[PDB]
């Protein structure tokens, strides 16, 4: 009655019989931009069902040695379905997100994944190792797309900050002996009412194993982690030709 | 005082008690802030809240 | 007009962001109530499910037998203004006589407070901040001596001409705000408003400022947000002839009327550069102290 | 006199032994009532937890 | 304050809110000016005004 | 003045008359203290008080 759940939006429905409730980032549901917060004057377009639906974008394999991965929003969807087209044809974009991370195993497997959302997740480099070289991360690392990217130094989140304090952000855990999914609802987070879906990534989704995956020889060794997400209250403005970046 | 409303906190959910001698409010002192807190926004942002006595997962 | 049902009953356009939580006044630490032994089935405060993502709701009252304690300890000193409204160093400007830096009697400093660790680490606890600020300017020679010298500080906002010499025409300062003061006078001090084009300044921007191909040679612009670039602070000795004294200007900032959003993990690796969170990859250190065994102090 | 709360609200000294059961008159063996077939879910008198 | 009315704006179509410590009003601060505007005086000084919808020359 | 109650004597059995220009009461002057005295607490802390006329030990 808190373990079972159904998430229906658009022409897609998700089910889970081993949930752990739902998290609503910073305690507030997504919403459309009010006429007093807005600034751009053109009438926005709100596609609704064609873009506010669940998209399953990627599957990673959880291994005994995995370090963790991250994805950037809205980067992950800029080239998928109708949402992508609208993000490409419009200068302005804004929306919320419902993130559903899936990972099931057996009552004999163990391990725990920390699933968290970190706004304005700026990536840092190791500065040439000695820290005397001012290097910068490449586009494929700041905006990895749907395939995401693997963390090199999870302890410091590849940005000189302690992952041990990541729980100060909207998060959930996937502890195999307890639940097989994590659901986080995120409102639009920015210092502006609208912004570019291409140049700016509002937040990053981190999925990091804190307690290593383990099991005995003979049990299914392939344990996938699938990422499904849905935009909420998508709004677009500033129409012109399509642009990919 | 009849000054300008150009402070960074003009229209905040917490009222301040400040001092100023200029026509621009941001020139004012820091004053005292309102002692309101909302821990749940960070410590308990769950959709369906669960009691203390009961078992969180049922 | 609207006639088909799905349109009439849609929530498309709802601008009211529903909030699950609300603030309550809390001027003092919560009190402790009396409690006694409880030997029940069904009731179990001690057991939690951290997976949910929420913190424990268990309290002293339900874990041990407590007494009543009227707690009158204030919560005042932990407000944002209490924490930040304390002047700290955020900039140094040298005006040497014989040097390799600013030997021409003037200097331009890009307003950027991320050059000093103490102040930087405090503001980076939050992602977005909006505030006014009080700036204090302390000048003296490199020995701390006070000399009879007149200086001119001028705030050059983006787009205004940056002085290129001690006698530059821009010092006419007909529109930009300038402060003329003596090293003998007390430190100059002024109030600065919230000047960003955005609703708040942001210590982190996971994006690029422009469109196009973001090739290797432009990656230095990743994370650069013009909304945070307030301009230049220029200083000069006032005269057509070189100064007789070497000078140093220390810049202190005191935030006030502060609002902050989105807390984040606190820096645990030394800082290296102003513009980014780069860290020395070969010196990744634990967040804190360590010990020999988990079973020994 | 008593003033601190934990003292006022304590049960220290309660001499009344609370009893969970009480005696009923039973001069004869209990009777047997009529019963019929029952084909229900949820109801399960036969299953116990010794 | 009972001072002299020797300010450059004494008798202006816009009232000001100023501070002064001397008997001569021009010694006063700049204060705040009235936020009235009349763009038409420059942007549309036509004798017979024409609507937006209609065609200016008919 | 609406300031903070952070003085060392806030809630004392003797009221003070002070001056201050800051939001923190401890910044205030010393002022004047209340002229109350209780010598007996030290000079005569006996359980059963004995009169002056009578003999202390009877
Ligand atoms: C006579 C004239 O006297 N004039 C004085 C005077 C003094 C100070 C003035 O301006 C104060 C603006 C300050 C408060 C903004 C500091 N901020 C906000 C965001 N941000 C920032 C964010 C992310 N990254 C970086 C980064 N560097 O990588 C940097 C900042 O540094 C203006 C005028």
């Amino acid at each position: 009655s808190d373990r079972v759940a159904q998430l229906t939006i658009g022409n897609s429905t998700i089910t889970t019989q081993e949930a752990a409730n739902i998290i609503v980032g910073y305690g507030e549901w997504p919403s459309y931009c009010s006429d007093s917060d807005a600034t751009a004057v053109d009438k926005p377009t709100r596609p609704d069902v064609s873009v506010n639906r669940f998209y399953t974008l990627d599957t990673k394999l959880w291994e005994k040695s995995s370090k963790g991965w991250y994805w950037k929003f809205p980067d992950v969807l800029t080239e998928t379905g109708v949402f992508g087209q609208n993000a490409q044809f419009h200068y302005l974009y804004r929306s919320g997100f419902c993130i559903h991370v899936q990972c099931n195993a057996s009552k004999f497997h163990q391990g725990a994944l920390l699933v968290a959302v970190l706004p304005e997740y700026v990536i840092g480099t190791v500065a040439g190792g000695t820290g005397t070289e001012d290097t910068h991360p490449p586009y494929k690392q700041t905006q990895p797309g749907a395939d995401g990217f693997e963390l090199q130094h999870p302890y410091v989140l590849d940005a000189g900050i302690p992952i041990s304090q990541l729980t100060v952000c909207p998060h959930q855990w996937i502890n195999l002996r307890t639940n097989n999914c994590a659901t986080i609802i995120v409102p639009y987070i920015n210092a502006l009412p609208f912004d570019s879906a291409l140049n700016h990534c509002n937040f990053g989704l981190l999925v990091v194993p804190i307690s290593p995956l383990d099991y005995d020889q003979g049990a299914t060794p392939v344990i996938p982690i699938t990422i499904t997400l849905a935009p909420m209250c998508s709004e677009f403005a500033g129409l012109r030709q399509a642009v990919t970046q | 005082s009849h000054e300008n409303s150009n402070s960074a906190t003009e229209g905040s959910t917490i009222n301040y008690t400040t001092i100023n001698y200029y026509k621009d409010s941001y020139a004012a002192t820091a004053g005292k802030q309102s002692l309101k807190q909302d821990p749940d926004k960070f410590a308990n942002p769950v959709k369906d809240i669960f009691t203390e006595m009961a078992a969180p997962l049922k | 007009g609207d006639r088909v049902a799905d349109v009439i009953e849609s929530s498309i356009g709802d601008s009211v962001s529903r909030a699950l939580t609300h603030a309550l006044p809390a001027p003092t630490g919560q009190n402790t109530q009396v409690s006694s032994h409880r030997l029940d089935t069904g009731k179990v405060p001690a057991l939690q499910a951290a997976e949910i993502g929420a913190s424990s709701n268990a309290s002293d009252e339900s874990m041990i037998e407590t007494r009543c304690v009227l707690n009158s300890h204030s919560t005042a000193e932990t407000t944002l203004d209490s924490f930040f409204s304390r002047a700290g160093l955020v900039g140094e400007i040298d005006l040497p006589l014989e040097g390799t830096t600013n030997p021409n009697g003037y200097a331009n400093w890009d307003i950027d407070i991320t050059g000093y660790a103490q102040m930087r680490r405090k503001v980076e606890l939050f992602t977005y901040m909006r505030f006014d600020a009080e700036f204090t300017f302390v000048a003296c020679t490199p020995t701390g001596e006070v000399v009879p010298q007149l200086l001119q500080y001028m705030f050059v906002p983006p787009g205004a001409p940056k002085p290129d010499s001690r006698e530059s025409l821009a010092w006419q300062t007909a529109t930009n705000p300038s402060v003329f003061v003596k090293l003998s006078d007390p430190p100059a001090q002024v109030s600065v408003p919230f000047m960003s084009p955005a609703s708040a300044y942001q210590w982190f921007y996971d994006g690029y400022p422009t469109f196009g191909e973001h090739k290797q040679e432009k990656d230095l612009e990743y994370g650069a947000c013009p909304n945070n670039m307030m301009g230049t602070f220029s200083v000069r000795t006032v005269g057509t002839s070189k100064s007789k004294y070497p000078l140093v200007v220390r810049i202190y900032m005191r935030m006030k009327h502060v609002r902050a959003w989105i807390p984040r993990p606190m820096r645990n690796q030394n800082y290296l550069f102003k513009a980014n969170p780069n860290y020395a990859g070969n010196s990744i250190k634990p967040t804190g102290a360590s010990r020999t065994a988990i079973t020994t102090l």
